[PDB]
RNA sequence: AUAGGAUAGCAUUCGGGAAUUCUUCUCUGCGGGAUUCCUUUGUAUGCACAAGGUGAAAUUUUGGGCAACAGCAGGUCUGUGAUGCUCCUCAAUGUUCUGGGCGACACGCGCACUACAAUGUCAGUGAGAACAAGAACGAACCUACUUGAUCAAAAGAGUGGGGAAACCCCGGAAUCACAUAGACCCACUUGGGACCGAGGAUUGCAAUUAUUGGUCGCGCAACGAGGAAUGUCUCGUAGGCGCAGCUCAUCAAACUGUGCCGAUUACGUCCCU
């Protein structure tokens, strides 16, 4: 039924970097929702984001990762 | 759960009948003494007859008690 | 010097783990020879670390523990570990201190759980036939 | 010296156990140095057939167990002196074996 | 700081650090240094018959031949029974029930000899497999690295 | 809302199958209330015990007797 | 040297306890570091009572033939609920997770036609902590949302009594109920 | 996987006859022609030097047309015979893999020998049995 | 550290050498230990009971085995050199040998196994059981190590060890764990693995998927949680997970045991049976 897209798009993309950070709870699941784009690309514009410290890691696993904004 | 058999009461009553110069209200001088002066395969039918000697002791301190007769 | 060394066993299931508890230079505990921060699950390091912070880690100040542990699986080998570093403790200050602070650390111990200086003695119950298990009996039908 | 070895292995635990320490007895009377005896662990045999001939009822089972006692003792003397030990009119079901140790 | 030695503490040995932390370490320092001898097979197979798909991580052969110092670093006179024994897997039988399955034996073979090809890992007395004194040094030079995170 | 009543008496478990226990509760109100110490009989489902503490949503309803 | 146990090495229990007066008796605020404390519960009756209330709520994610036993399992997907209902409320995680299991059962039922009776606090809370673990499971079957990220929400909605959780909709439902067949 | 959607991007992709989705990670698109696997699916993207975490759609032309030759004569590429669905083929004797309608043909040749030669195999499969 | 959070300490390690010393852990033949023993409540004479204590253990300690008297036209004449009476008895209903069959199905039922997926499937890494079995000058039997290997698996070959607390073996089981910064992202899909094709190897005197492993294909076979009904179960239990033995030249979706991870609920009643 719902059609989740597997690669970013400009618009998508750009609202990924601009929308998601000011979130105040951020999972791959989340984004995925909001964004209308498969969880595993979803989960790579997370990682990414967390790389340039846009967004903070508040609990990790091996298969489970929640963001927050920054203070 | 814990009635006592008519082999148990039975020997306890021979025993208080028997010794009751050598028993007080203590259950383990009384497994002593019952060990001492009865035969028995069962370790744990002598603890059984010593806790109910035990008991009849305490009852013969308070008035006489049937079945038991002492000079 | 003397060499202050006492050895306690925990136990759970069938796991078996033996502590030797030495007076040393510095505080080191490992389990199988790794150290407490590299065990895993971050649960069962908190499982085995609470037989020092129930007390409070001053009291493990120049001890060296070596816990080896057989049999089991990872949480009863974890609880085996844990009651055996409490033990040991125990058997240390009774051998090397006062009745006074042993009691005190006793106290604390057994006032935070049993089985840290208390064996579980829960074992498995055998299978019967005509049984899948235990108890489970064989499934019955009527038409 | 030379150590001697018997083995003593039975399937009625209060022979081996006699036998054992009438070994025992044996050796200490001939002031020789002793190493145990060790009890090994006990092995059970087990054989678990249905209780019925046919094929009839309620599956049930019996369960036969045979458990075997073991005992070794080391002796640090020749082995004509072991042969004299070892010389009694023995229970009869123990099994006793001589060997030497390298 | 993190990486402070805890007072009275110095130094290194494997068992001290985490266990992946030093493998991928270890691999990383294979593949970098370019002499360990690769199979061409390892681009073709699966680590054993109970996997059902090729090993999905390119750098798989030298993290497998980590793996195995470290595991002949732990047992001494392992050989590659123990090795499979220790790689094994639960297999998929289809509408079966599943059983284990102990690695296949030739990978494990061939690691250890590209680790013998190195000077690591030598014949043991007495039948197995074992570290040589090359290979003690590295391993725990490569566990102090770890501990001071340094990673390359 | 819902008042606080307090098990004082087990008076044992009702109905076929046995899964409820007629109780006697005692309205835990303030002094100067109409309902201070006031006692009820109710129908309990649930393990309960003499002292338990209940959430009664009505209060003029009384379970008959058993 | 001793310090209080706070859960995970990170949450306070000081000051934890429910604003429900007739469940003060049989949740459970005792400090622990994890959940899995492996002890013989169920030896007698009300000896459940006594178990630390985050421990019952990992006991209730190890529930179908996948999750039987999986109680590490279950432990770590609390300590991810737990960050998650934090960043969601702002509040202590430990005080959530009492107040959803103070709001999420009936205080009134149905029993056998069938006469209103009221529910002891043992099941009330036994019968909170289940459906709010049933609500969780269920929402999180075919999903891309995870089971923690469930758990929290349904944790979140319960604590606050709203319809959105599934324990509230599934208490307000029984008790409108009773109160009919009162 | 960071990468922006090319303007090329490809829903259906053409590939020896079949509709590839394009969605799908490039191996397990390929496993969506007969006769490719996700093992032989994953060696032919080794083949072909193109990157497994791409996805479908994304392949050029040329791209396909290789990835095309290499499923055709997988022998020319350096894949062992073992790897491959008919090695040995027991009318031609030559090794080679069947991909796409070849393989459902082939079957069809193999039960019609079977069946005009009368053995056990062939007849049980003109019944349609087990 | 690609950024590397949280989590005790403020000289350590090396089952690939010796020397003493000792029994905490393991081994075990006979012992000890628990009994309503102690204290309160309701019973209120006794017989007891419920909470708590003591304690490794607190009520048939826990789990088994054994288990009276009466019967059943219950099963077995397919266990026996247990058997009465009847049938066959040289082209035999005796006994061998050859080849089929006991396995055939668009069918029904009972008992399982595998699933329908993200509390997941794949790939990696980690730590880690317990009952057990092993052969009949040598030779069967079980194994480790090496090799095959200058290139898939399964194999095939050597050299050793073990009569089994000695070798296997420090028994690296699978559930499980992983801050692996791995892939997949809700779809009959990388779920599922039925059905079937081609190569090859192995047990056996003899094997066309109807011996059995292994490789690549097939997967577009149902199956997305199952109607009326119905089974089992109260603590190391259910459930889940493997392992061993037994059958066994070869083959466990079975049984008999074993350990591992480990709950929910009740501690009641006579509504149903
Ligand atoms: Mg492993
Ligand atoms: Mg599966
Ligand atoms: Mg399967
Ligand atoms: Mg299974
Ligand atoms: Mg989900
Ligand atoms: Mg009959
Ligand atoms: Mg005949
Ligand atoms: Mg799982
Ligand atoms: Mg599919
Ligand atoms: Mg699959
Ligand atoms: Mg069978
Ligand atoms: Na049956
Ligand atoms: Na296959």
């Amino acid at each position: 039924a719902l059609q989740n897209a597997v690669m970013f798009d400009k618009e998508t993309y750009d609202k990924l970097r601009s929308e998601v950070p000011k979130y105040k709870l951020i999972t791959p699941s989340i984004i995925s929702d909001r964004l209308k784009i498969a969880v595993s690309i979803a989960a790579a514009g997370l990682k990414q984001l967390c790389r340039e410290k846009l967004i903070r890691l508040v609990s990790c696993s091996s298969k489970t990762r929640v963001y927050t904004r920054i203070v | 759960g814990k009635i006592r058999t008519k082999t148990v009461k039975r020997a306890s009553r021979q025993v208080v009948e028997k010794y009751y110069s050598k028993l007080n209200f203590d259950f383990y001088q009384n497994k002593r003494v019952i060990m001492d002066v009865t035969i028995a395969e069962s370790k744990k039918l002598k603890n059984k007859i010593a806790g109910y000697t035990t008991h009849i002791m305490k009852r013969l301190a308070r008035g006489p008690v049937r079945g038991i007769s002492l000079k | 010097y003397a060499l202050k060394q006492v050895q306690t066993f925990g136990k759970k299931k069938t796991a078996i783990a033996v502590a030797t508890v030495t007076k040393a230079a510095q505080c080191n505990i490992k389990v199988n020879g790794v150290p407490l921060q590299q065990i895993l699950p971050d649960t069962l390091r908190a499982k085995i670390m609470e037989a020092i912070t129930v007390v409070g880690s001053k009291y493990y100040s120049r001890l060296r523990i070596d816990v080896a542990v057989h049999g089991g699986g990872q949480v009863s080998q974890a609880y085996a570990a844990r009651q055996a570093i409490a033990k040991g403790l125990i058997a240390f200050f009774q051998k090397y201190h006062n009745e006074v602070e042993k009691a005190a650390l006793k106290d604390k111990f057994l006032a935070y759980d049993k089985f840290l200086l208390i064996a579980d003695p829960r074992r498995c119950e055998p299978k019967k036939w005509g049984r899948h298990s235990a108890r489970t009996r064989f499934t019955k039908s009527y038409r | 010296g030379q150590t001697v070895r018997l083995t003593i292995t039975s399937r009625n635990a209060k022979a081996v156990e006699s036998v054992t320490s009438q070994l025992l007895t044996r050796a200490r009377d001939e002031k020789v140095t002793i190493h145990g005896p060790v009890r090994l662990p006990t092995r059970t045999l087990k054989i678990t057939t249905r209780k019925t001939p046919c094929g009839n009822g309620t599956n049930t089972w019996d369960t036969f167990e045979l458990k075997i006692y073991k005992r070794i003792i080391d002796l640090h003397a020749p082995t004509e002196q072991v042969k004299k030990i070892t010389s009694f009119t023995m229970e009869s079901g123990v099994d006793v074996s001589i060997t030497i140790l390298d | 700081n993190k990486i402070h030695r805890i007072g009275k503490r110095k130094g290194a040995t494997l068992k001290d650090v985490s266990a992946w932390r030093w493998i991928k370490t270890a691999a990383r320092h294979f593949k970098q240094e370019g002499k360990i001898f690769v199979p061409n097979c390892t681009e073709i197979m699966k680590s054993s018959h109970g996997r059902e798909r090729a090993p999905q991580n390119p750098d798989w052969y030298y993290i497998r031949c980590a793996a195995v110092l470290r595991a002949i670093y732990l047992r001494p006179g392992v050989g590659y029974g123990g090795l499979s024994k220790r790689f094994g897997n639960k297999k998929n039988y289809g509408s079966r029930p599943e059983h284990t399955v102990t690695s296949s034996t030739g990978p494990l073979h061939w690691a250890c000899k590209s680790l013998t090809k190195l000077g690591l890992v030598e014949p043991g007395a007495q039948s197995g497999q074992r570290l040589t004194r090359k290979g003690h040094k590295f391993a725990d030079s490569l566990a102090f690295q770890v501990q001071i995170r340094k990673f390359g | 809302q819902a008042q606080v009543g307090l098990i004082i008496k087990v008076l044992g478990r009702t109905g076929s199958r046995g899964n409820v226990t007629q109780v006697r509760v005692r309205l835990m109100a303030e002094a100067g209330s109409p309902d201070y110490n006031r006692t009820i009989v109710r129908n309990v489902k649930g393990p309960c015990k003499e002292n338990d503490m209940l959430s009664l949503m009505e209060t003029e309803r009384e379970a008959r007797r058993l | 040297s001793s310090k209080t146990p706070k859960l995970f090495n990170k949450w306070s229990f000081e000051g934890l306890e429910t604003s429900e007066l007739a469940l003060r008796d049989h949740i459970s605020t005792t400090a622990a570091y994890v959940p899995h404390t492996s002890g013989r519960w169920q030896k007698r009756r009300f000896y459940k009572a006594r178990m630390p209330i985050v421990e019952r709520l990992a006991n209730g994610l190890m529930f179908k033939g996948r999750g039987n036993g999986r109680k590490l399992q279950a432990a770590r997907l609390l300590k991810h609920t737990l960050e998650i209902i934090h960043l969601l409320t702002d509040e202590n995680p430990l005080q959530v997770v009492v107040d959803a299991v103070s709001k999420g059962a009936p205080r009134e039922d149905s029993t056998r036609r069938r006469q209103a009776v009221d529910v002891s606090p043992m099941r009330r809370v036994n019968e909170a902590i289940y459906q709010m673990c049933k609500g969780a499971r269920e929402a999180a079957f075919r999903n891309l949302k995870s089971m923690p990220e469930c758990l929290a929400d349904e944790i979140v909605n319960a604590s606050k009594g709203s319809s959105n959780s599934y324990a509230i909709k599934k208490k307000d439902e029984v008790e409108r109920v009773a109160k009919a067949n009162r | 996987s960071l990468t922006l959607i090319p303007d090329h991007f490809q829903h259906i992709v053409r590939l020896l006859n079949t509709n590839v989705e394009g969605k799908r990670k490039v191996p397990f698109a390929l496993r969506m022609v007969k006769g490719v696997g996700i093992r032989f699916a994953y060696l032919v993207c080794k083949k072909a030097g193109i990157d497994v975490e791409r996805r479908a759609g994304t392949l050029t032309a040329e791209e396909l047309e290789k990835i095309a030759e290499i499923i055709a004569d997988p022998a020319k590429f350096k894949i062992p015979d073992w790897f491959l669905n008919r090695q040995r083929d027991p009318k031609t004797g030559k090794t080679e893999h069947l991909s796409s309608s070849m393989v459902d043909t082939r079957l069809r040749d193999d039960l019609e020998r079977l069946k005009k030669m009368r053995a056990h195999r062939g007849v049980r499969h003109a019944y349609g049995l087990r």
